[PDB]
């Protein structure tokens, strides 16, 4: 029982590492979305007058 | 565990 | 821009009440009305 | 310490001088006077301690503090 | 009592440990402080011609002690040392009902 | 009648106490006997806390005599707090400062029962500006220690708390509030602790509890799941450098105490061990500390912890980890007693599982040179465990642990999907075959039956075949003809099938699995 518990747990561990790496590279994709604001042609002025 | 136990038959 | 207009309307809520409720306070005896004194600060 | 005794200052103002009419919060002004007098005492006694470089306030520094500040605080 | 209150406040006003033998002499200093004050309020209130001791009767005295100036008036001195519920009695706030 | 009685108390407030035909303390004391049963409904608590405390009769004794017991039966609602903030208005009436002290003690004591604590938190500054007055500071400090959220830590409040600390004393209540403001955005830095004073109210407040009843990352299990899931570079390195410098500094701590420091290090290595058993990969400082501190290691210095660290060692090659570590887990294996010997083939038993798990999903996530590593580990243990068999004159205790290792070598194919059926080296096989107890004999029998099962399973899917099947048929014909001393012990304690039944029935389950096969 401990052995198949360990096997299930490690399967969900490598699976979670792959899935959470997908989440982190999608947050990285949102980082390219972050390079989509630092063009700063009208975002900077509106951000400054909002601040 | 049997390691923490095996450290107390070394003494006892 | 929507946040700009939302914050602007929140400002015209807070300041509209700063005009209204400060008539519950309201000036009395140049002194300088607390609305004007506050806004000069 | 964050207090100021209402009763004690009034009792002192009545014990020492029996004929006054100290106002509703005039004793609060007396407490402010003593607070600032003891402020002056603490700071000029710290100066007195640094004068002899003593790391603890002692009698010989307080007696020198008195003849300056208590006389200064006289109206 | 109140003198013990001031010697304890001396501890948090001197920011530095002292001796008890220093404290009963600062007690005589407070006793003489009143022995100068309560007859200084006496003579200052008599100078104003009023039997009672109004707040301005003591503002002049504290002007004598050099603690009220044209820069530091009476009320500002209340800000720096007295607690809020106590200065609410002294310096006039405003509710259209200034104290 | 309480709602009627409280509206009568309000009438007792719309008029004077003198003009009343009856005493307030009589009717309010009937209400107080009611409070001893049930003090104030949410609407009742609201209203009786509202009108009795704003300006009306509400004597600083009477309003307090109620306020001691003016809490809630179900829960305190927002409208309770709303216009009692208009009792916090603190003005011509003000519900003067003593009743303010009991009022803020009310809120501190019953902060736990509000439906929407966020609403009062949204009211944070109304109580924060009440901190300036002296009498409520020891209680308002507690309240804001209970109310504080990140949205309420604006820098002007930080500077107001600093001004309060400078003007007033170092009071521990201000220190507690400062601790929270440092726990949030650190615009201030400082280094008692929710010690309450509502214990007197906690007679009634313990009744209220009963009334509600009736009417850097190792010591964070909830965060260990994050690092379990991120095999990221700057976090497994932010963590490696902490483990290396904690297993070095606190292990150099041995060289000055070695007795009292030998209990926190043991209890910290236990946390490391648990974190690895959960996270399931050996921390890269756990091995790096092991290679550094195995040659210097003794037999019993944190043996239970060191030989569980060996279990979680990132499978390396068994050609780069053997000389570095296993050449020392033989340098101490062959010089220490049985009680350390059994603690290594157990340590390497768990190491075998922790290597075979990480090889099973190496089949799942898509070998041969990895194969050679576990095979060589098992042979080196199989070399370790023939000479440990010789050091201790075939001690049954040690060979029990040897078989416990081999209990996890029979089932490589069935369990881990790894084709690594490694048979006994004969120096253990016959040494337990011709052993003298059955709790080791049936152990061997279970191992070899699982060996039959695993070899048969490997024949289905497919060197192993030639020499491994030859050696297992050697271990079979020699032993199946041999299946005797501990069995003789049973027979003395004791028709062949009945002898069997006497066996079998008496716990011989490895023999059952063989004999059925």
């Amino acid at each position: 029982k401990l052995l198949d518990i360990r096997k299930k747990r490690l399967q969900l561990k490598q699976a979670s590492e792959s899935k959470l790496l997908e989440i982190q590279t999608e947050k990285n994709k949102q980082k390219i979305d972050l390079d989509s604001m630092e063009n700063s042609e009208r975002i900077k002025i509106i951000r400054q007058n909002l601040q | 565990g049997v390691l923490a136990h095996l450290e107390r038959l070394e003494t006892q | 821009k929507t946040k700009m207009l939302n914050i602007k309307e929140y400002k015209e809520k807070l300041l509209s009440t700063l005009g209204e409720f400060l008539e519950d306070h309201f000036p009395l005896p140049s002194s300088v009305n607390l609305i004007t004194l506050h806004e000069m600060l | 310490k964050r207090k100021a005794p209402r009763g004690f200052l009034k009792r002192v103002f009545k014990r020492k001088k029996p004929q006054l009419r100290l106002e509703k919060s005039g004793d609060l002004l007396v407490h402010l006077n003593c607070l600032l007098f003891v402020h002056r005492l603490a700071e000029e006694s710290r100066t007195n301690a640094c004068a002899s470089k003593c790391r603890v306030i002692n009698k010989e520094h307080v007696l020198a503090a008195a003849k300056v500040i208590l006389k200064k605080s006289r109206g | 009592a109140g003198l013990s209150h001031y010697v304890k406040l001396f501890s948090f006003y001197a920011k530095m440990p002292m001796e008890r033998k220093a404290l009963e002499m600062v007690e005589k200093c407070l006793d003489k402080y009143f022995q100068h004050l309560c007859d200084d309020l006496e003579v200052f209130a008599a100078h104003a011609g009023r039997k009672t001791v109004k707040p301005e009767d003591l503002e002049l005295l504290m002007r004598r002690q050099g603690l009220v100036t044209d820069q530091v008036s009476l009320h500002v001195l209340v800000e720096r040392h007295l607690p809020l519920e106590y200065r609410q009695l002294l310096i006039p706030c405003a509710y259209s009902g200034n104290s | 009648e309480e709602d009627a009685l409280q509206m009568a108390v309000g009438y007792f407030e719309k008029g004077p106490i003198k003009a009343s035909q009856n005493k307030d303390k009589t009717l309010e004391k009937h209400l107080k006997t009611v409070e001893n049963v049930a003090w104030k409904n949410g609407l009742a608590s609201e209203e009786i806390d509202i009108l009795l405390n704003i300006a009306l009769s509400g004597k600083f004794g009477n309003a307090v005599n109620t306020r001691i017991l003016k809490c809630m039966i179900p829960a305190t609602v927002i409208s309770e707090d709303s216009v009692v903030k208009a009792v916090s208005w603190l003005c011509v009436g003000k519900c003067s400062g003593s009743t303010k002290v009991l009022f803020y003690r009310w809120l501190v004591a019953m902060f736990d029962f509000i439906d929407r604590k966020e609403q009062i938190n949204l009211l944070y500054g109304f109580f924060f500006a009440s901190l300036q007055d002296d009498a409520l500071c020891p209680y308002v400090c507690h309240l804001l220690y209970l109310l504080t959220k990140k949205e309420n830590v604006k820098p002007f409040r930080v500077r107001k708390l600093l001004d309060l600390q400078a003007k007033m004393g170092m009071q521990p209540h201000l220190q507690a509030l400062l601790s929270l403001y440092k726990f949030f955005a650190p615009a201030l830095i400082s280094v008692i602790y929710f010690k309450n004073s509502e214990n007197l109210w906690k007679t009634a407040l313990l009744a209220v509890k009963q009334r509600n009843r009736g009417p850097s990352v190792l010591n964070n299990s909830l965060l260990l799941h994050y690092i379990n899931c991120v095999r990221d570079e700057p976090v497994l390195l932010r963590f490696y450098y902490w483990l290396s410098q904690t297993l070095q500094e606190e292990c150099i701590w041995y060289k000055v105490n070695n007795y009292e420091h030998g209990k926190e290090f043991t209890n910290f290595l236990d946390t490391i061990i648990r974190a690895e058993c959960f996270l399931q990969e050996g921390f890269y400082s756990c091995e790096a500390f092991l290679y550094k501190s195995l040659p210097l290691w003794d037999g019993l210095c944190c043996r239970s912890q060191f030989l569980q660290l060996v279990s979680w060692i990132p499978f390396s090659s068994f050609s780069e980890v053997k000389p570095l570590l296993f050449d020392h887990l033989a340098q101490l294996f062959f010089t220490s007693t049985i009680y350390f010997k059994c603690s290594v083939l157990q340590s390497l038993k768990e190491l075998l599982q922790n290597w075979l798990l990480w090889l099973s999903m190496d089949i799942h996530m898509k070998l041969g040179g990895s194969m050679n590593s576990v095979s060589k580990l098992i042979h080196y243990v199989g070399w370790l465990s023939t000479t440990a068999m010789r050091l201790e004159s075939n001690n049954t205790f040690l060979l029990h642990f040897i078989l416990d290792f081999y209990e996890k070598v029979c089932d490589i194919y069935i369990n881990y999907n790894l084709p690594l059926v490694v048979l006994f080296p004969p120096g253990i096989f016959y040494s337990a075959l011709l052993s003298l107890d059955t709790s080791i004999l049936n152990q061997l029998c279970f191992i070899m039956h699982r060996y039959r099962k695993n070899l048969t399973a490997a024949k289905k899917n497919e060197n192993f075949s030639s020499k491994t099947y030859q050696e297992f048929n050697h271990y079979l014909t020699s032993m199946v003809g041999c299946l005797h001393p501990s069995f003789l012990s049973y027979a003395v304690s004791f028709k062949w099938s009945w002898y069997l039944d006497y066996l079998f029935s008496q716990g011989l389950q490895g023999l059952k699995l063989f004999i059925r096969s």
